């Protein structure tokens, strides 16, 4: 009961399973929102393609959580909930669309014009996602060049680690009724292990 | 975290003579191994007791207005005989450190000096979209060392946007005047790689901040001194290169 | 035996834009980078300008920079240092050397020039 | 020019200059095709033959004010590849990060990664062999006000597996 | 492919593996008719492994190369020598490659320059390159190319 | 450990691609344009989770 | 106001004031319902869950002029009961009479005398848990003329039996 | 060649007392035997520990302008008690030398003193058609010793027309300030004959040149000193002659 000696603590563990490293990060969180389209119009802005560099640094929720450590290794699982809708106020129609999502391993050519050779890639993995089905999923294992991803790298040569780049475009050709689509990306780091524990970044990022 | 109570004053004087160097430690007991891991050998060229001897940095003065101090490893030791040479004559180098910070004052001085060893201690630049920032020289003070402030690290934020009251998560010992004069920190080689480029990447960051202010009885020494003695533990490098004589 | 003959060294006056030139004997220019070092009167030698004609990689000293222009020929195998806007400090004895290199550094050089002094002094 | 033939042709002075990636010394490991390695004893013997095989080792004895420290990066780039000009570049090839503060003498053994079974001692072609290169990894740190420009010495020698063949010569008048 | 003597000899087969030894007899002399002088020169010879950046301006970064092997040859001594082992990307060098994608194999590139700076008396130098293929092994034997190359 | 079945993002998985290595060679004068069929299936190690649906009117 | 956010937010100054029974420090052991315990590392982890069980231990490292002595009274009042305001009052509940002169570091382990099997980390109600309270048992005695106002530090941590559940969060912009 | 790294500072003080003499060596370890051969006895009159005791020559001062120094053996020791007598009272004499050059400076002095022991060191006189040249006295400086220059020996040519950068072919140790204070050289008896006329022919040549220049921190001792201690090892002579009292 009411006791204050100076022991170590009092007793032994009392079950802490859900607080373990694997279950701490085992929650997928949005990492970005990539917007594409299929313009019959020459909108050389959104122009089909949309490229995003795979960085946790963009979203806060996942960031602070990852900052509680200095080093980490994590097999990375990605999920792609793709949603669409028509833009213009018109009773225009469309057939179900197929989106190509491309994971490009760190240190490769980043695609620009939705056109160019770099969209064929004899090597880069891709996922053809037909619309209106369960969202797409691929697991890119620890793709670090070191023995761990450096959350806070000290020293000189910010390109933290480089987890790759994602490029998404519509595969179907130019439909009379222009269709916009948002590609939500989710990231569940799995089999995660961490090293030196820093104090949490208190402020705003 | 470091809740110890050796004896209080002084008992025995046990001297640490490693090669040409000779320190006479306050005792020797009350040593903290970082994360409980000893500096081992990569599991190369091993310069042993020649490159494993005590080099002593500049002794800085702790005064009533002192906000703190901080150093970088290997950096500090880049101007120290053999280890300094082996740092500029190789492309690879992994070596641990036995940071032994000693602080002497009278039984009439009061205060608390906490030594925090921060792995990969990048200093103040809320520029996430870009760390490093401050030039090589502004980032590497060397043997002389850089100072905290109320090239501008804010002390309460440990100079990195994280409250000092949490700093205690890193390996550390509190030299609390009324207790021990000495503080011992053995930091094993920590880096993302197996071995690395010592000149570029800073493996450690010894930061000595003032937890309690200095208060000397009536009139005495207006300031006391703090010494840093560091020694490379289980040092290896690969591979010489045209003894590029300066 | 590689020969580098240092020519084009003469008295200029504060703001001069003289040029130096050196030939390559025994070897092809692109095999060795090419540079310059000046012995300032009573001082140690300082690196001034150096490039390798292989792909032409320009590098200048902190003082010298902008004003001086290092260029290289692969046909006559010559280095042309256009010493523009010469100043009073630039009153030093130049020397052309082949390096590896590819820039300013006391060592890192092989064959050395004989000697030539470009005096940047306005006199009557 | 001035330092050749005088006794200063051995003192390699680490200056009080910036972190310019231009190496603090690059030695071409091309025995006869590079004037510097031909005045060494090891070089003299190689002027009495035509071929050479085996390894050559480089030593660097730092002569800087005990207390003084720093880290230099002695790097080697294998035959053919262009001499490393930037730190990072050299840092990726075979290199030792020699610590001034710890060990005074630095040894780096350059191996025998050669095409043929015997390499030349003539300047027919510049078959660039190795490149012993020394860079400022950190920089020199000096205690108090001790001279900020100290010197280093370099020593080259043969290894037990080093051999020569075809006795030729050149003596003149 | 540049020299005939070595070419025909190598063409008697279709495939080969060979540790390649190179020798560099470097000779010099003064150009201009003048009693000009020079100190002994040091030439840097660079072997660059197949599929790397080829140096242009004698200046540029690619002359420092933290990776590319180099040989500093001081003049007036025994010629320089380096052995580059079988640097093929395949299991043999294809003397006669049939099919589509002439870049036969690519055994690398050699770059030579003077290291010393600009000497008043311009010095020319010719770098002769010798190639002794050693530990050579060959495969399918074709009829010898009869004609001119 | 589990990939998506939703179009949130285009997490491009694989890319089954067929190319003309050689070209088609036909005897005599047989139709120069013949067809191919493709079949896809799961493997014994293939699994699914979280029962959701979408039925409409 | 002035001392929050500055580095003085850790130095607990024992003043040169009288024997006023008003405690020299009272900490509410109500994790989220009390702003002070929420900035500790132990607090940070408790902002990622909803429940917590087990003990929490308090340490007090005195940083006063060796020679200086005195006796303080660190007291704890179990959940629900009002924070002790007078010495005597606190002196009757769980308390340690920590001696400055003898041992510098004082530890007091606060137990797990809780109603439910898991307590909250939300400010729904102020379910006052414990009350770490420090009082002047004696007073500070100083040799000669050594500064009469020295400071103390407090450290909080979890015990091996400490656990959490239901992963929730709060991140903003 | 002499690539060693004992410890750095100081460990133990081991004193060498041979007869009446008593040196207190820095330690004693780091000793180089010339060609790996010890001074033995001719395979006579053996004056042992009487003629086998440490004589110390003049201590010369190393300054920023010093080009070097050089001595001759036996010559230097011709004015030293017993060994000096035995040198002038015999026609035959073979004796080795334990040249123990010690050099003390602070951890604030930098430089490199190389001790080259040259067998049969004839000094500068490109007069092949005639060596010796410089008179007996101009060739034999004795205990005081002669000096190199930028009776005129050119330092870079080791004072004999052979680049100092090759000097390292002879037995030698480099006293590199930051390393050892001491340098040990045991030179066995080397001569074309079995035994010889000590007064005429000079068996050895201890030459101490400056490899790195001297640089003392800010302001300190403008110059440090170098001491030469030599001792005759396994000395024999044949045969006294009318104790030719002076």
């Amino acid at each position: 009961p009411s006791d204050t000696v100076q022991t170590r603590h009092v007793v032994q563990h009392r079950s802490r399973s859900e607080s373990s490293i694997e279950s701490f990060f085992a929650r997928g969180a949005c990492v970005t929102i990539m917007t594409v389209d299929n313009p019959a119009s020459t909108t050389n802005k959104d122009k089909l393609f949309a490229v995003w560099k795979i960085t946790y640094k963009d979203t806060v929720q996942l960031r602070r959580k990852l900052e509680f450590f200095t080093y980490s290794r994590f097999d990375m699982e990605l999920t792609f909930v793709v949603t669409a809708n028509f833009t213009e106020t018109n009773n225009g129609h469309a057939l179900n669309q197929v989106y190509q999502i491309m994971y490009v391993p760190p240190g490769a050519p980043v695609p620009e014009k939705w056109d160019d050779y770099t969209w064929q890639t004899s090597s880069n993995p891709s996922i053809f996602y037909t619309y209106g089905t369960a969202p797409a999923r691929i697991s890119v294992p620890y793709v670090g060049i070191s023995n761990a991803y450096s959350h806070f790298y000290d020293g000189f040569s910010a390109s933290l680690n480089d987890f790759g780049i994602l490029a998404v475009r519509v595969v179907n050709d130019h439909n009379p009724t222009k269709v916009t689509s948002k590609i939500r990306v989710y990231l569940k780091p799995k089999h995660i292990r961490v090293w030196c524990p820093r104090p949490p970044r208190a402020v705003a990022y | 975290s470091p809740n110890i109570e050796a004896c209080g004053y002084s008992d025995r004087v046990l001297q640490l003579t490693l090669g040409n160097s000779t320190i006479t430690t306050q005792e020797a007991a009350n040593s903290v191994v970082a994360y409980g891991r000893w500096p081992e050998y990569l599991r190369p060229t091993e310069p042993d007791v020649a490159a494993c001897r005590f080099y002593t940095l500049d002794t800085v003065s702790w005064t009533k207005e002192s906000r703190g101090w901080w150093w970088k490893l290997p950096d500090a030791l880049r101007d120290m005989g053999l280890f300094g040479q082996n740092m500029y004559y190789h492309y690879l180098g992994r070596s641990g450190y036995t940071v032994h910070v000693q602080c002497n004052a009278s039984k009439f001085h009061q205060g608390a000096l906490g030594v925090f060893a921060v792995p990969e201690m990048c200093l103040a630049g809320d520029s996430n979209t870009t760390t490093m920032h401050t030039s090589y020289q502004n980032a590497n003070p060397g043997e002389k060392g850089g100072t905290f402030t109320g090239f501008c690290p804010v002390d309460y934020l440990l100079g990195n946007g994280t409250l000092l009251g949490n700093a205690f998560v890193f390996p550390h010992q509190i030299i609390n005047l009324r207790t021990n004069n000495c503080a011992t920190l053995v930091l094993p080689y920590v880096n993302s790689l197996s071995i690395d480029s010592m000149v570029k990447h800073n493996n450690w960051g010894i930061a000595i901040l003032p937890l309690a202010p200095l208060n000397f009885a009536s009139e005495s020494s207006p300031e006391i001194p703090i010494t840093l003695t560091i020694a490379p533990m289980c040092c290896e490098f690969n591979g010489l290169r045209n003894i590029t004589l300066p | 035996q590689v020969q580098l003959q240092e020519s084009g060294g003469g008295l200029v006056q504060p703001g001069g834009s003289l040029t130096l030139s050196c030939a390559a004997s025994g070897y092809a220019v692109s095999r060795y980078s090419m540079g310059w070092f000046r012995q300032a009167p009573g001082k140690e030698n300082e690196g001034v300008a150096a490039i390798d004609s292989s792909g032409v990689g320009t590098t200048y000293a902190d003082s010298v920079k902008g004003r001086f222009t290092i260029s290289r020929d692969n046909a006559k195998d010559t280095v042309y240092l256009r010493m523009n806007s010469l100043k009073p400090e630039d009153t030093a004895i130049y020397y052309c050397a082949s390096g590896f290199g590819l820039s300013l550094s006391r060592y890192t050089y092989a064959y050395w020039g004989q000697g030539t002094q470009v005096t940047v002094s306005s006199h009557h | 020019a001035t330092k050749k033939n005088t006794m200063e042709m051995y003192r390699v002075r680490l200056s009080d200059k910036p972190h310019t990636d231009d190496p603090i010394l690059c030695l071409s490991l091309s025995p006869a095709s590079d004037p510097r390695l031909s005045h060494t004893m090891l070089g003299e013997i190689l002027n009495y033959y035509t071929h050479w095989a085996g390894s050559l080792k480089f030593t660097f004895l730092f002569c800087g004010s005990m207390m003084a420290t720093g880290k230099l990066l002695v790097s080697y780039a294998p035959p053919g590849a262009d001499p490393p000009k930037k730190r990072k570049e050299a840092m990726l090839g075979t290199h030792v990060i020699w610590d001034i503060g710890l060990q005074s003498s630095c040894t780096m053994v350059v191996p025998w990664i050669s095409n043929t079974t015997y390499r030349q001692t003539i300047d027919d072609s510049f078959t660039e062999g190795g490149y012993i290169s020394v860079f400022y990894q950190t920089r020199i740190v000096v205690p108090l006000s001790t001279p900020r420009e100290m010197d280093i010495l370099g020593f080259v020698s043969a290894c037990n597996d080093f051999s020569v063949r075809l006795l030729r010569d050149t003596t003149h008048i």
